[PDB]
């Protein structure tokens, strides 16, 4: 007859493969055909990526059909077309946007989400392969609150930060300990981050020689700090260029204010 | 040039007419300071004179190369310059989703032009809403001269309120900030 | 009654023989006449070989039938037919692209690929030769996921690499390192390359003596890391230009990044 | 020539032209640096030569040697060159599959026409869907001020997309820094 | 002669012509030379002399052992000569079987006479299929300057494909061969 | 043994080692040789080309 990939109620299980607050993973295995993944990353706006990989790669783009179908143990219940997509050459078959978190749900209802298509290791004859949804609602409890407990910013949102001193002292001001802070918790829980450029420089109201060392003396305490996080110190790059280079208007009491700043840049190996 | 009246003209969008109403004399002098002692006024200024190639030749990577630099020490136009080329495919490939950040940052620093485009972006789906507060704050407490951009900037305030809850918006209002 | 050379459900195994990343291969053992062997290698297109080994080799070349027959134990069902072949004399029967796919799902289905066809040493008489479905499905699985763990590139793209060096210190930028582990990966598992030419280059920031001195440091030092892959030291053939030989502008950052490269070229004979 | 000088002709496929200019005066100069200094500009101006016969006598098969002197060195252009003769056809038997490996090393040293014939081939099914996400990344980090090539690139972008599952669209998209 | 000479007209089916366009001048040197010094241009050049017989009498027994020693120090020419002897039956008894090992030697040596000689052969049935790929290489990559040897050259290479699997002509086209 | 009895094998241009070729046709040799007793007589006339000095060749 036809080829069906589905776990039986004694195969099917579900895992939660990478639960951090920077990435979650729901894993499927589908006995005899691969995987299907659900990955959510810390990020600024909602996104989940469902990813069916195969052992066999896809042997030629092709139209998906992307159905809801019963369980056999729910006789008198119809199936909801979802919709459709394209499996692509070579590529693991992707859904995103709201059909992902609509997968997602119809696996909540207790229901099976089936892509069909013809395939091509298979003499382009037409395949069926199901998502189980038997031990799904714990492992769904588990995303669910692992996707609460993501970063609300992405690498992209704190790879270049400018943060600003206060007027009198040694110390960043308010906000600018926050944007820090938030640095320190994506850099305790990214080990892909290599690099750590630190620029200080502050105002023209000080000597030039004392603007040079409040300026040395803010990067070492930066750099301790970054220190402090784990990276290895031949990782960090600090460098204090005083009250040189100024970006706004030395004079006004806003721009003094302004130049007395730090640039932090950081660099990670994806 | 010095460095003030330099960040000054850059802030105008006047670096480039003031150039070329000198005709071009201070070129070598430019192309020293920017390249030797990474001043970023003049690495911006250097950086805009190869992108557009007016005097010198125009070398595009090089230009935004230098206009790179200039934001690698943090000036909020080059930032501002970056965020606007990415989001309207100016010498680059378009991609809002990328300009966002480069304008969200520049906008943090003071940038109004930078602060606008972000909310027209963000208004348009470019984003998250976890950005409108903050766009919504930096577009609060904005003081402006022309009245053109001061209804400008009251419409985008209003469209960034008809999209957060009274407890999110109370909280913008009620928030230190400046520039 | 003709001769059918077909494991008995008692006789039928299946095997995987070679299970590395850069080859999988699963062997059907046919009792009295041989083998069937699925191969696939580490390429960047989907591939699949179907040999059909004889214990005596194919007395002349004649037209092959395969068919998907159902096995005893299935009444009611027809067969399907597959496709017509051309099995060469003293050659192994070849099937490639997607009729080796088709043979391992017909199997996958619980059915038996027969290839029909008029056998030489048999005065010339009809024979048939069926692969066994038993025990594949274990053996399938484990195919699968060797085929899913193959390597994504074959030795034609590791040939010519240019690789670049940083603007501060003797090490590769990110992208560099990226491809010289795919190298790595590949030199480590196959090992026959026989000729590695490592040529370096450096920027114009340095002098003459201290820009090549630089080049031929990194020079010796991939020297060493290739000879720490396995590869004999004869094979391997550094050489440092220092500054000597720009390929861009140096009067550029941009220039200077490009022309701090090191060409790494790897070369084998096939015969 | 000092050599930047002649790289900077090269690279605006002006080399041949400035050559046929000077009246045929740099014929034994060139000769002499691409065959005993190996210079790899040169050596590439020499091959293009005797590719084209231009102020020599024509030489096809010592002129692709030549190109391919140059090429192995590291050069951008005769990289290229090598990949569009074996995907034209042009002096050697048309060869689309050969070609792609030399046009990948041109386009990731930053050649913008090497990228561009790539993406084309790609998208006429010349390679494994696994040179996409390579083809795209470079096309999308270009740059260029002819919006002839700048709407190409965006075209073939557009193309490489229509078969990629945008899970490998955004993979290509990401950087290793905020720039 | 010069051994260079010498070969180079053994090559070209010429050193007999050679030799009668002296009025067989220098026969004490090439029979001093081949008998003492054991030179195997000489030693084929004796040994075609003994056995067709021109100027020196016809000893076809010397000859051929002459030849057979040219071959044994391996003289391509040689080996393809005794090779077409057995194959056409000429001063020595027909068997095609039997020239095969010698045309096949002298073919892998890079002799192209032997090389359309031996694939001749065995499209006629006297040879095994284990030999049409190393036959069919040498066939690939042989270049002719004959428009008529290289259009048999070709119908020799069909020949030899409408015979073998795709996996063995594959592998065939995909081997380092000289000569 | 028609098929082995005559070889001619080839060198590197640098160095003592054969060539790929060359060392799978002596492992060939060898097989066939290990395989059969009846072998008496290897004749061995290897020779060089004219790049070195003559003493150098004969070396």
């Amino acid at each position: 007859m036809g080829k069906r990939y589905v776990a039986t109620p004694q195969q099917s299980q579900w895992e939660m493969v990478v639960n951090t607050p920077l990435e979650c993973q729901l894993v499927h295995p589908i006995p005899s055909f691969g995987d299907a993944v659900f990955s959510s990353r810390a990020n600024k706006k909602i996104n989940l990526d469902f990813e069916l990989k195969m052992r066999r790669p896809m042997g030629e783009t092709r139209n998906v059909s992307l159905i809801s179908m019963p369980p056999p143990w729910r006789p008198g219940e119809h199936a909801d077309r979802i919709t459709n997509l394209k499996f692509f050459k070579q590529f693991d078959g992707y859904v995103g946007g709201q059909t992902a978190w609509g997968i997602l749900s119809e696996l909540e209802k207790g229901r099976y989400p089936t892509f069909s298509y013809q395939d091509w290791q298979s003499r382009d004859q037409r395949i069926e392969v199901a998502l189980s949804s038997v031990l799904f609602q714990n492992k769904y409890n588990a995303f669910s609150d692992c996707i609460s407990n993501l970063l609300k910013y992405s690498f992209e949102d704190i790879a270049f930060t400018i943060l600003h001193y206060e007027r009198q002292g040694d110390q960043l001001t308010k906000a600018s300990k926050k944007r820090l802070s938030q640095i320190a918790d994506y850099i305790r829980h990214n080990q892909d981050i290599d690099l750590v450029l630190v620029a200080t420089y502050t105002d023209s109201t000080d000597g030039k020689s004392a603007s040079q060392s409040l300026s040395e003396r803010r990067a070492e305490s930066l750099r301790d700090y970054f220190q402090s996080l784990g990276l290895p110190e031949d990782r960090i790059q600090v460098q204090g260029y005083g009250k040189r280079r100024p970006i706004a208007d030395n004079g006004s009491p806003i721009g003094k204010d302004k130049n007395r700043r730090v640039v932090i840049s950081l660099g990670r190996t994806q | 040039y010095t460095e003030a009246e330099l960040i000054k003209l850059i802030e105008q969008n006047k670096h480039l007419q003031r150039v070329r109403a000198d005709n071009c004399q201070l070129v070598e002098d430019i192309v020293a300071r920017a390249t030797r002692i990474n001043l970023p006024a003049y690495e911006f200024l250097y950086g805009d004179m190869l992108a557009w190639g007016v005097c010198v030749e125009q070398d595009v990577e090089l230009g935004l190369y230098y206009i790179e630099n200039a934001a690698h020490q943090g000036l909020p136009a080059a930032l501002e310059q970056i965020g606007r080329y990415y989001s309207r495919g100016t010498l680059v490939q378009q991609d809002k989703e990328r300009a966002i950040p480069y304008l969200r940052e520049a906008a943090s620093m003071g940038n109004l032009n930078a602060r606008i485009h972000l909310a027209e972006l963000l208004l348009r789906d470019y984003g998250s809403p976890l950005d409108y507060e903050d766009a919504y704050r930096w577009l609060y407490n904005s003081v402006t001269a022309d009245k053109r951009q001061h209804k400008r900037i009251t419409v985008l305030r209003n469209g960034l309120e008809q999209r957060m809850p009274q407890n999110v918006i109370a909280r913008a209002k009620r928030r230190d900030t400046f520039w």
